[PDB]
Formats: structure tokens, C-alpha cells, sequence
């Protein structure tokens, strides 16, 4: 058994990682209190589960979670709600105050005097680790914090840990769901110094989330709990390999392995299907090709684009529920004569599939219904290019007038950075450009 | 269409379909990053109270 | 208040639509890069679809298909009829085309080879580019993408003049993806008795006796049929707008899944001109598909209106000149 | 996350004072400094503003200050004058003369040293300090002179603070002396290099307002000041309140502020009677230009940032509607090289007597007029060097002068610059 620790940074980072450690305790059968009667092995094991928690004398089963935040108000209410008995208090950092929507004050200023402690903390969880695989990141691109320290954190990961493969979780702009002004300098600035550090990254466009909510769930103003709710459904579908026995993606590398081609082009599109309401006076459960079909519908993508017209790189389909490989292979049979699923010539087209026969769970008194099946689709399309133009081409816009710059070199940036981060993001267009 | 590496256990099953074959920087470098934007602050600061001391 | 943007300062048909537009007091231009528009009437090339339907609270129309492009150069066309199942190399209405470049077909086309053929490129415009031969060696010379085409030795003839001609149909596909063709087409002659200039029916290219039958070697509806009555026996309905109306349905239902907008965070019509060929059979061929066509001076009025009455005025509504093929 | 407030001079204190009383009203705080609310929603950032003393007594973290005893002493004569700490009035006897340079050179720097013995010892007991925000007039000497005066000594040293004014500006409609475009000039520049937002309170705007809309036949200060406190109530509130949001000083300022000179605000608030207001009606009235506080018309600029924000109970989604309505119809008013510029903001806890309100925060290109107007005022009386013997007599030379008009007229021409930009 290989251990992961997850990092949550920011605002969104720490509250998506709230909802995602309440499902995991419930698709485990941990109670708030660390506590779980399956576990007959008491204060160890290296169950599938262990590569998540860690374990106590007293049978308190711990996440392997550092939460950071330069700000305390949001990880105050992780050390007072629900799940307050779960995390130990050196795992939950708070700085005094937060980055400001500007990149620069989190990356260099606020960055700078926070890191280490960050690292010490990390480093005390990887020392309870028998075989650290590596790091789950959860950040915004727009934050501050989210997008200027994780950057920063990024790095120094790679030095203090350089075998270690790190994904990332990464919540993309949307002013549906508000957003400073100056998130599309901080998105590019983070993906820059990212972009060598990540092995795979996850982008979630907050306006696919928030659509999907009004849509499917029928709630009119979305809130950031029916927000995370919802991710943490996407984040545990594809973490969910890593916490139950399972022969695909079973390791870190394994994502890179099978979903990256080109280490650049390391953003695969994530698809779920079905989200049902919870409050549907009637509902008709749907089958293994229906939702099979529905990961081909752009309404169901966590990025809003159209892979018709991009080309594939690879693909994996990941079923939870009352699946078996049969109707899988009826379901993509039916769906490649019926579809525009082009595969880039130097790639096998060709899924990976995997199943696990557990139906998602989901939280009680939630938005989301129990449904007898669903399923994750993670491709590496380079459809996922359009948003990348979006968010350079407004990005542009404001740095043609040099709008709210001096911001950033008040806290000690230079403009090359701008142009270098900005440059950088062309070279990942063309690149998109020329696979495609 | 042709189905390979089924692997099956009692919590699920994985498979792989196929349709068609085909056709960092250092420690010290950072830290100097991180000093420079550092001074450059303290610069822009001193500019400042030197501006108010006049 | 409605508002779109205009990004295409040379066509000719949307000029007159976003006339249109402002003289209903409810639509207003705003500059090319404003992106809080209900409307966009795009570019010909680089459109960036991707930067449609995020902006919050809007409804976005844009005036092209993304994708449609397949159907609209002379390369891809053929690649698509040949291997779109539904169109198949058995393809009746399509004359014998293969793909030259200077995947390649050359092979395959010598195999094959009233032995004339053309060869023709989308960068052909104005008439120059294009080449009719009867030997292979002369076509292939010329071109070092084009295709190479058999050449329709047989073309009904108009009389007097013996004279060659193409009809253009205007197919209109809104958002919905129905199918609409405008009931008005032109039939774009030749001045010159057809010599197995008097070979290439382009407006531009059309040579004296220019206008001698028709103002400006364009003959309407009303009269082709009338002369097919007079002539033949028979009507412009049975004889080709039947075949007319089959094809392009099979074109456009070809690649509906592929460009669809019905499901999308955006939303498209656009307008096409395609191009036929009838021969001494009466047997209709289609020649090529523009998805910028321009229209006759005449039906500029009618036609416009139709696209802001079907394809606009259904996504935003105010405060049949088509024929919907299904 | 704590704030220091600072209030100088006759308007500075008057506005000031009934500030505290909206907000104190509306956090359950009465004037013995007692809480007697109903909502914890009421407690949960009262820290924001007030000091908790023993007795679970809250007192406003409000410095109080001015160069002549009459005003303070009507303050703790007032309402709730009880409620701010005795150590934090901090006045001289002389007078300013409505004089900047008494203001700003003599008589102020006399006092300014005990001033910021009373703002050290308040930031010293923050937690972690957000920043300072000051009220003002810019018309006379203390709140103009000595205001910026403490700006200046308190960005010496708290340099790395947010500083924020709500500033008054005159206008011979309701002026109490000629001198008031010299001091608001002398002041002006100061505001450019050492705040980081100052809302622009035109006391033009304020009277038309009381005379035109509420039907007012002779406004009074304190009718102005009523319009002014539900303003500052109104774009303090996502500081004061939980709301999803998670803004501090600092954030505020990046969000608004593209170019550092530019931070000068036009806001804005409705309704301006027991009738139900609609959505509809709230958004199209704070959009209006006779609901702007700064006697500009926004037809003749550009917004460059704009913020909303809806207090009380409502649709949300119909606020997003007409919210998108409003930009649509005036799609030409908002700068398009700078996506997104419009914010929207809700709080669920409406002012007192009313059930719904809405707050408008403008950074538009068409302040401009306001320093246009000040600035062709300056130079009718200096071109004549008029009245200049009251700020020679204080040591101030004419050159002076010279470069605070000059720095005025290169800010105009900035907003000129931007409002031209595609
Ligand atoms: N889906 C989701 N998005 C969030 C959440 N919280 C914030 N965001 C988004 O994250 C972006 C803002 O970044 P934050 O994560 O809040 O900022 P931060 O990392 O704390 O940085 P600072 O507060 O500037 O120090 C915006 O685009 C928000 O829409 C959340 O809980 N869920
Ligand atoms: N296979 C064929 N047989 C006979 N004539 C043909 C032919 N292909 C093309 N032509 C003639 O050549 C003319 C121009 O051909 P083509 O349509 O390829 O050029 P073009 O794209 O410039 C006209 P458009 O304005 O419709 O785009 C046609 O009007 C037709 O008369
Ligand atoms: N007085 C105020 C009040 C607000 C608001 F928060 F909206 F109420 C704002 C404000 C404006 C804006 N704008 C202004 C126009 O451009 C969009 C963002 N954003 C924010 N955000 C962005 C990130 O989350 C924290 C608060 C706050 C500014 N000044
Ligand atoms: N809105 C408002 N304006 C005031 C008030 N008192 C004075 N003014 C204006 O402020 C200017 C006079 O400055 P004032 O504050 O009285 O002088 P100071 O005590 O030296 O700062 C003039 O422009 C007056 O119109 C007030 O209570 N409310
Ligand atoms: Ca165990
Ligand atoms: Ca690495
Ligand atoms: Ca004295
Ligand atoms: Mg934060
Ligand atoms: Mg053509
Ligand atoms: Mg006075």
C-alpha cells in the first residue's frame, strides 16, 4: 500500500476539500469522529483505504490532509463544524491575512513567510508514510492564495519530493460564480509556473458546475455547498480507484500513464453522468448506454467546449454501480457509430474502463439522488484548448492597458512576468493547435 | 473492437476496449526569485518614506 | 433590447440584414469586440466559436455552423461523400472526384481513366485555377490541394444558344437545424454556344453577347420552368427541383451530428449556396456547396427578410418564402 | 480584521457621528453601548468596527478629531455621543479659519502628534488591522488641511495599510466660504498620492437630491448628512456582515482600482413612504444619475469598476436579470478591456425602515466634470491671486499653488485618456 496526501489551498480549495472529505468518510464508513467499526484492524492496516487515512491507537482514522489558507475564516469553520474531530490541528494552517485576488501577494510576499511552515507540516505527514505515492492539490485558478501560493508550494514539492507525482484539482473562472476582476491574470500566472510541476491537473469550470446545478438539480442560485457538493461527487469518481481495490489507476503515475501523451498537455476533460435531483417527486433510473451517452453531451463536461471538433489523446470511462463490462461494450459500440470520436493517428483508439460495483453515495439531506449507476469520463481531448483561449483572450484585454499591473509590481513582481506567463500560454495553444 | 487486461475482483472489474490500432529549478534558484521581488518591495518602500521625508 | 456585432464587412447578404436589423428599433450595433452581444454575424475564417455561450445571462446566435466548412471546400466535400456511409462512393448525384495533391488519390484516379475532366481548387477564384482537359498529363502538370473531377460532357443546353448553365439554390438551417430552401433560385448562364468561356457559367468570366437572353446571363424560376413547359414537357418541380431538394437534405443530414447546435452552450444558423449541374438527362449533379454565398440583386430584399423572420426573430422575437425540406 | 476610524473637522465629525448611529442601529449596539440584538448574524464581524470592553460593552474604534471644541462637544451632546471612548476626542482650541494651509501647516501640526498617539494605540490593540478609513470635508481647513495631513503621517507609518476617505467636496451651491475650491485643490492632491479609495461625496449632488427628489425646500446639513450616512452604510456592508463574499479592505481596493490615480468613486443609493420597492424599480434607480452623489453624469464617461449592492430580502435571479438589462442598455458606458467590471453584491439584512435598498459604487471616467468644475473655480479666483494673502500669511508660497493646479489638470486629463480608450 502507497500513501497519497491531499493539499488544500484557498478558500476553494479548503471548502471543495470539506465536501470531499465528508463523501469519503461516508463512502467509508467513517463517522465524524475518526471512528470505523469495518476496520477490524485496530490502530493499523494497509487496507485500500489506508492510502487516504492514517490510523490511531484508539481507532481514530486521520486524512492524510493539510488544509492552508492565508486567511483563518474558512478553515475556522473546518475546526468548528461538523468534522471538527477528524483532522488533527497541525493539519488545518492559517496564516493572518489572505492574498487579495492578486497572485503576486500570495505567491511572493505572503508566499514567502509561510512556506516553510507549510512544508513542515507536509513533511510530518509524509513521515507517517510507508510509500508516499505523492500529492492531490485542491486550488482556484483566481485566487490569490489559490492561485500564488499553491504555484509556490508547487515547487518547492518538486524539490523537497522530485519523485513524487503531484495532481492537481483546479476550480477555472466563471463569473457566474464570483470572481475578482483579476483572476484571469492570476489563472495565467499560475499556470505558468505551474505547468512543469503538475503531472496532471484537473481544470472544473465554475460555469459548467453552476449550469449543471441549475439545470439538472433545479436550484435557481447555486450555492458554494451545492457547488462542492457536486465536485466532490466528480473528485471522488476519479479518487476513487486510489481508496478501493481496483486494477485501473491504482497509482498517481497511473493517471500520467494513461491520460498524458504529451507531459504539457497534461488537462484531461472530466464528463459525469447522472446528475438527478434529489427533490424529483418521480424518477426513472437510467441505463448503461444512456449514460454512457450523456459523457458526449457538452451539458454533462466540467468544461464547457465541444469535443467534436478536437481530437482525442485517450480516454478512460470510470463506472460506479450496477455496471458489467458487456453492456460497456454494447454502449460504446452504439455510441461510436453515432458520434464524432476522432482519435489523433499516432494513439490507439481505444477506453479503459473501469467499474466499481459500489453506487455513488451521497451526502443525506443533499441535492443529489441515489442512482443504481453512474459513471466518470476522463479524456484528453484537445477540445479543452477553447478555454484556455478564453481565459487568454481576456487576459489580454486587460494587459494591453496595463489594467490593475500595478497591483502585482507593488508586491514586488515584475511585468516580464506578465509577458513571459503570457508567451508561455501561446506555446500551449500551438501546441493544442498542432496535435489537433 | 477487441476486449484486453480484464481484471476482475469482488469490489468491480477493469478492461481495456480497443476500436482501432493507430496509424526543475533548485532550492537556492527559488529562494533568489523570492529575494528579489523581497528587495524590490523594500526599494519601492524606501522610495516612499524618502518622498514623505521630504 | 436586442443587440449583436458585425465581423464581416463583405458580405453583401448580412449588410442587408443588420439594415434590417437597426430599422426595427429593437436590435443595436454594438462595436466588433464587444462581447455582450444576442447576435454575432462572424468572420469567414478563424471565427472563435469557443469564446460563444459564456457569457452570463446572455442568449448567443452566431450566423455559421462550426464544422461546416467540410461541406464548403472543394477537398473535404469530397472526402465527405466518400466516406460518409450515407452519402458512399456509390453516390449517385455527385460526379467521379478525387483528391490531388501537388491522403492522396492519383492512383486510384489513372486506374479509372468520353474521357474529360477539371480540376479545380478552393483557392480558384475568379475563374483562374480551374482547368479542362482531356488528357491526365496536362491536368496533373497544372496542378503542381485540388480535385480532379469528370467533367459533364452531356449539360442540357438552353435554346436558342446552345448554351451551357448552373443553378443556385439558397438553403437556409436555423438553430433547430430545420431545413429551409429559399423557393427563389437563379439559373446562372452562358452567353457562348456551348464548343465540345462558354464552359465556365461564372458570373465574372461571363464574353460578349453578355445579357443578349437575359439581363446579366440570369435566368429565374419563373421562365426556366416556363421554358421546360414550352420546351420539354415538363416542370422545374419534377424534373430537377425534386433532385434538388434530395440532395441537399442528404448533404445536411450527413453531417447534422457533427455540427449540431442543439445541445450546445451557443447557438448557429447559417445560410449556404449550393451549386448544380443538369444534364441532357435531366439527371441533377451537385457541383459545390459555398457557405458564404452572395445573392441575386433581385432576391436580396425577400431573402434577407426571411433569414431575421426564421433563422433571428425565432431566438429573439419582436415585440413562406421557404420550402422546409423533412 | 479590524478598522480604525478617523473623523476631522465640522463635516468630517458630523458626518462621521451619524454613521456610527446607522450602523450601531443596525448591529444592535445602543447608544449606552449595549447589545440588544436578535441575530448573531448582528455580532459575527461587529469586531470590524467596535472594541469589545468588559461588560460585553462595544465601543467604536472612532478617533474624533478637529481643531476647535464646538462640533466634538455637540457629538457627545448627540444621540449615541455616549458611546465613544472619552480618550478618543482629540481637539484644539484655535480654529482653522476654513484654511487649508491652518489646516494642513500651523495650527494642525500643532495637533497631529496626539493624534496619532490616539490611532497607534488603537491599531496596537487589532488583532491584524485592515486599514483606516476617514471622513472629511475638503472644503475648510480641519478636515482638509489636517485630514490630509494625517494621511500623510499615517502612511509614514503604517505604509503597508489600505487607507480609504469618504470625501466631501464643495460646491458654491452650498458653501460656507470662497476659499473652498483653494482647499479642495491643496487637498485633492494629497488624496491622489495617499489614499487608496476615496468615495467622492458632492455636496451639489446632495442638495439637488433633498431639493428635487425628496421635495425638500430648504435642505439642511443634517438632511445631507441623513443621504451620506445610508450611503456609508451601504458600501460598508459586505465589511461588517457575513456574506459569501470574504472581502477585506485590501481586496476592495484591487477589484476597483485598475490604475493607481484613479481610485476617486461616484456612489450611489436607492430608493430615494411605505410602497414596496421592485427589483426592477431598486436597479434602475441606482443606476440613474440623479441617484449618484457625485454631480456627474455618467453619459459623458466610461465605467471602468462598478459594485452593487442589494440589501434586504429579494429574487436574486431576478436582481442577475435586471442587472444584465441595465448593461445591455447602457452597453456603451462600460469600458470592454476590462471583462467582467461589473460586480453584484447581496446582503440579507436590510437598512433600518426599509425593506429593500441598493448601493451603487462607480469607478467611471465621468468624475472627471467634478475636478473640471473644482479646478476652472481655483483658477477664476487665482488668476487674480485671490484671497491667497489668508495661505501666504501662513507660510505657503504661491508655487505651491501652481503645482496643485497642475496636478489637478494632469488627473483630468487621465480620465479623458481612459474614457477615449477602445
Ligand atoms: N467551486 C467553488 N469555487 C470557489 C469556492 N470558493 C471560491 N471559489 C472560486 O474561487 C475563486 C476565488 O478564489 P478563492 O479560492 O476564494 O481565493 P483564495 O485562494 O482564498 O485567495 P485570497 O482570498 O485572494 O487570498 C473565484 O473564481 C470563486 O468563484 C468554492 O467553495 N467552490
Ligand atoms: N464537373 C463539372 N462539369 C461541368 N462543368 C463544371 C463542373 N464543375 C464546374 N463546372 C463549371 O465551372 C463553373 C465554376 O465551378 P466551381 O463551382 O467549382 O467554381 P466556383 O466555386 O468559383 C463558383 P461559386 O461562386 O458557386 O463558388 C461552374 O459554374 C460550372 O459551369
Ligand atoms: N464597497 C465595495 C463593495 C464590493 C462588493 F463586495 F461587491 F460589495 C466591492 C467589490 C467589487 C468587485 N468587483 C468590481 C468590478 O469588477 C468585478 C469585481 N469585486 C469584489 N469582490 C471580488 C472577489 O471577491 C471579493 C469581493 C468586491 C468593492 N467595493
Ligand atoms: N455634507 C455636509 N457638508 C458640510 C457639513 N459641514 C460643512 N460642510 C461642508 O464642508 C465645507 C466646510 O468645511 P468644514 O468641515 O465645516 O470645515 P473644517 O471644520 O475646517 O474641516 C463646506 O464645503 C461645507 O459645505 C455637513 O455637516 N455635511
Ligand atoms: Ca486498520
Ligand atoms: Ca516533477
Ligand atoms: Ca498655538
Ligand atoms: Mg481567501
Ligand atoms: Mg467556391
Ligand atoms: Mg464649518
Amino acid at each position: 500500500m502507497r500513501e497519497c496526501i491531499s493539499i488544500h489551498v484557498g478558500q476553494a480549495g479548503v471548502q471543495i476539500g470539506n465536501a470531499c472529505w465528508e463523501l469519503y468518510c461516508l463512502e467509508h464508513g467513517i463517522q465524524p469522529d475518526g471512528q470505523m467499526p469495518s476496520d477490524k484492524t485496530i490502530g493499523g492496516g494497509d487496507d485500500s483505504f489506508n492510502t487516504f487515512f492514517s490510523e490511531t491507537g484508539a481507532g481514530k482514522h486521520v486524512p492524510r490532509a493539510v488544509f492552508v489558507d492565508l486567511e483563518p475564516t474558512v478553515i475556522d469553520e473546518v475546526r468548528t463544524g461538523t468534522y471538527r474531530q477528524l483532522f488533527h490541528p497541525e493539519q488545518l494552517i492559517t496564516g493572518k491575512e489572505d492574498a487579495a485576488n492578486n497572485y503576486a501577494r500570495g505567491h511572493y510576499t505572503i508566499g514567502k513567510e509561510i512556506i516553510d511552515l507549510v512544508l513542515d507540516r507536509i513533511r510530518k505527514l509524509a513521515d507517517q508514510c510507508t510509500g508516499l505515492q505523492g500529492f492531490l492539490v485542491f486550488h482556484s485558478f483566481g485566487g490569490g492564495t489559490g492561485s500564488g501560493f499553491t504555484s509556490l508550494l508547487m515547487e518547492r514539492l518538486s524539490v523537497d519530493y522530485g519523485k513524487k507525482s503531484k495532481l492537481e484539482f483546479s476550480i477555472y473562472p466563471a463569473p457566474q460564480v464570483s470572481t475578482a476582476v483579476v483572476e484571469p491574470y492570476n489563472s495565467i500566472l499560475t499556470t505558468h509556473t505551474t505547468l512543469e510541476h503538475s503531472d496532471c491537473a484537473f481544470m472544473v469550470d465554475n460555469e459548467a458546475i453552476y449550469d449543471i446545478c441549475r439545470r439538472n438539480l433545479d436550484i435557481e442560485r447555486p450555492t458554494y455547498t451545492n457547488l462542492n457538493r457536486l465536485i466532490s461527487q466528480i473528485v471522488s469518481s476519479i479518487t476513487a480507484s486510489l481508496r478501493f481495490d481496483g486494477a485501473l489507476n491504482v497509482d498517481l503515475t497511473e493517471f500520467q500513464t494513461n491520460l498524458v501523451p504529451y507531459p504539457r498537455i497534461h488537462f484531461p476533460l472530466a464528463t459525469y453522468a447522472p446528475v438527478i435531483s434529489a427533490e424529483k417527486a418521480y424518477h426513472e433510473q437510467l441505463s448503461v448506454a444512456e449514460i454512457t451517452n450523456a459523457c458526449f453531451e457538452p451539458a454533462n463536461q466540467m468544461v464547457k467546449c465541444d469535443p467534436r471538433h478536437g481530437k482525442y489523446m485517450a480516454c478512460c470511462l470510470l463506472y460506479r454501480g450496477d455496471v458489467v463490462p458487456k453492456d460497456v461494450n454494447a454502449a460504446i459500440a452504439t455510441i461510436k457509430t453515432k458520434r464524432s470520436i476522432q482519435f489523433v493517428d499516432w494513439c490507439p483508439t481505444g477506453f479503459k474502463v473501469g467499474i466499481n460495483y459500489q453506487p455513488p453515495t451521497v451526502v443525506p439531506g443533499g441535492d443529489l439522488a441515489k442512482v443504481q449507476r453512474a459513471v466518470c469520463m476522463l479524456s484528453n481531448t484537445t477540445a479543452i484548448a477553447e478555454a484556455w483561449a478564453r481565459l487568454d483572450h481576456k487576459f489580454d484585454l486587460m494587459y494591453a492597458k496595463r489594467a490593475f499591473v500595478h497591483w502585482y509590481v507593488g508586491e514586488g513582481m515584475e511585468e516580464g512576468e506578465f509577458s513571459e506567463a503570457r508567451e508561455d500560454m501561446a506555446a500551449l495553444e500551438k501546441d493544442y493547435e498542432e496535435v489537433g | 473492437m477487441e476486449v484486453i487486461e480484464l481484471n476482475k475482483c469482488t469490489s468491480g472489474q477493469s478492461f481495456e476496449v480497443i476500436l482501432k490500432p493507430p496509424s526543475d529549478p533548485s532550492l537556492e534558484e527559488i529562494q533568489k526569485k523570492l529575494e528579489a521581488a523581497e528587495e524590490r518591495r523594500k526599494y519601492q518602500e524606501a522610495e516612499l518614506l524618502k518622498h514623505l521625508a521630504e | 433590447m436586442y443587440t449583436f456585432v458585425v465581423r464581416d464587412e463583405n458580405s453583401s447578404v448580412y449588410a442587408e440584414v443588420s439594415r434590417l436589423l437597426l430599422a426595427t428599433g429593437q436590435w443595436k450595433r454594438l462595436r466588433k469586440d464587444n462581447p455582450r452581444f444576442n447576435l454575432m454575424l462572424g468572420e469567414r475564417n478563424r471565427l472563435p466559436f469557443g469564446r460563444l455561450g459564456h457569457e452570463p445571462g446572455l442568449v448567443q446566435l452566431v450566423n455559421y455552423y462550426r464544422g461546416a466548412d467540410k461541406l464548403c471546400r472543394k477537398a473535404s466535400l469530397v472526402k465527405l461523400i466518400k466516406t460518409s456511409p450515407e452519402l458512399s462512393e456509390s453516390c449517385t448525384w455527385f460526379p467521379e472526384s478525387y483528391v490531388i495533391y501537388p491522403t492522396d488519390e492519383r492512383e486510384v484516379f489513372l486506374a479509372a481513366y468520353g474521357n474529360v475532366w477539371i480540376a479545380k481548387s478552393s483557392a480558384g477564384a475568379k475563374g483562374e485555377g480551374i482547368l479542362i482537359s482531356s488528357e491526365a498529363s496536362e491536368l496533373l502538370d497544372f496542378i503542381d490541394v485540388h480535385v480532379i473531377q469528370k467533367y459533364l460532357e452531356k449539360p442540357l443546353l438552353l435554346e436558342p444558344g446552345h448554351r451551357k448553365f448552373d443553378i443556385r439554390s439558397w438553403v437556409l438551417v436555423d438553430h433547430l437545424y430545420n431545413i429551409y430552401l429559399y423557393r427563389e433560385g437563379v439559373l446562372r448562364t452562358s452567353s457562348e454556344p456551348y464548343n465540345s468561356t462558354c464552359h465556365l457559367t461564372n458570373h465574372c468570366i461571363q464574353s460578349k453577347n453578355y445579357g443578349r437572353y437575359e439581363e446579366g446571363n440570369e435566368m429565374f424560376f419563373e421562365e426556366f420552368n416556363q421554358y421546360l413547359m414550352d420546351a420539354l414537357n415538363t416542370t422545374l418541380e419534377n424534373s430537377i427541383l425534386l433532385q434538388i431538394k434530395h440532395i441537399i437534405r442528404s448533404c445536411l443530414m450527413c453531417i447534422e451530428p457533427a455540427i449540431s447546435t442543439k445541445h450546445l452552450h451557443y447557438q448557429s444558423f447559417q445560410l449556404f449556396g449550393f451549386d448544380f449541374m443538369v444534364d441532357e438527362e435531366l439527371k441533377v449533379w451537385l457541383i459545390e456547396v459555398n457557405g458564404a454565398p452572395a445573392c441575386a440583386q433581385k432576391l436580396y430584399a425577400e431573402l434577407c427578410q426571411g433569414i431575421v423572420d426564421v433563422a433571428i426573430s425565432s431566438v429573439f422575437p419582436l415585440a413562406s418564402i421557404f420550402i422546409k425540406l423533412h | 480584521r479590524e478598522i480604525v476610524h478617523i473623523q476631522a473637522g465640522q463635516c468630517g465629525n458630523q458626518i462621521g457621528a451619524k454613521f456610527w448611529e446607522v450602523i450601531s442601529d443596525e448591529h444592535g449596539i445602543d447608544p449606552t453601548g449595549s447589545y440588544h440584538g436578535d441575530s448573531d448574524l448582528q455580532l459575527e464581524r461587529i469586531n470590524v468596527y467596535y472594541n469589545e470592553a468588559t461588560g460585553n460593552k462595544y465601543v467604536p474604534r472612532a478617533i474624533l478629531v478637529d481643531l476647535e471644541p464646538g462640533t466634538m462637544d455637540s457629538v457627545r451632546s448627540g444621540p449615541f455621543g455616549q458611546i465613544f471612548r472619552p480618550d478618543n476626542f482629540v481637539f484644539g482650541q484655535s480654529g482653522a479659519g476654513n484654511n487649508w494651509a491652518k489646516g494642513h501647516y500651523t495650527e494642525g501640526a500643532e495637533l497631529v502628534d496626539s493624534v496619532l498617539d490616539v490611532v497607534r494605540k488603537e491599531s496596537e490593540s487589532c488583532d491584524c488591522l485592515q486599514g483606516f478609513q476617514l471622513t472629511h470635508s475638503l472644503g475648510g481647513g480641519t478636515g482638509s488641511g489636517m485630514g490630509t495631513l494625517l494621511i500623510s503621517k499615517i502612511r509614514e507609518e503604517y505604509p503597508d495599510r489600505i487607507m480609504n476617505t469618504f470625501s466631501v467636496m464643495p460646491s458654491p451651491k452650498v458653501s460656507d466660504t470662497v476659499v473652498e475650491p483653494y482647499n479642495a485643490t491643496l487637498s485633492v492632491h494629497q488624496l491622489v498620492e495617499n489614499t487608496d479609495e476615496t468615495y467622492c461625496i458632492d455636496n451639489e449632488a446632495l442638495y439637488d437630491i433633498c431639493f428635487r427628489t425628496l421635495k425638500l425646500t430648504t435642505p439642511t446639513y443634517g438632511d445631507l448628512n441623513h443621504l451620506v450616512s445610508a450611503t456609508m452604510s451601504g458600501v460598508t456592508t459586505c465589511l461588517r456582515f457575513p456574506g459569501q463574499l470574504n472581502a477585506d479592505l485590501r481586496k476592495l481596493a484591487v477589484n476597483m482600482v485598475p490604475f493607481p490615480r484613479l481610485h476617486f468613486f461616484m456612489p450611489g443609493f436607492a430608493p430615494l413612504q411605505y410602497r414596496a420597492l421592485t427589483v426592477p424599480e431598486l436597479t434602475q434607480q441606482m443606476f440613474d444619475s440623479k441617484n449618484m452623489m457625485a454631480a456627474c453624469d455618467p453619459r459623458h464617461g466610461r465605467y471602468l469598476t462598478v459594485a452593487a449592492i442589494f440589501r434586504g430580502r429579494m429574487s436574486m435571479k431576478e436582481v442577475d436579470e435586471q442587472m444584465l438589462n441595465v448593461q445591455n442598455k447602457n452597453s456603451s458606458y462600460f469600458v470592454e478591456w476590462i471583462p467582467n467590471n461589473v460586480k453584484t453584491a447581496v446582503c440579507d439584512i436590510p437598512p433600518r425602515g426599509l425593506k429593500m435598498s441598493a448601493t451603487f459604487i462607480g469607478n467611471s471616467t465621468a468624475i472627471q466634470e467634478l475636478f473640471k468644475r473644482i479646478s476652472e473655480q481655483f483658477t477664476a479666483m487665482f488668476r487674480r491671486k485671490a484671497f491667497l494673502h489668508w495661505y501666504t500669511g501662513e507660510g505657503m508660497d504661491e508655487m505651491e499653488f501652481t503645482e496643485a493646479e497642475s496636478n489637478m489638470n494632469d488627473l483630468v486629463s487621465e480620465y479623458q485618456q481612459y474614457q477615449d480608450a477602445t
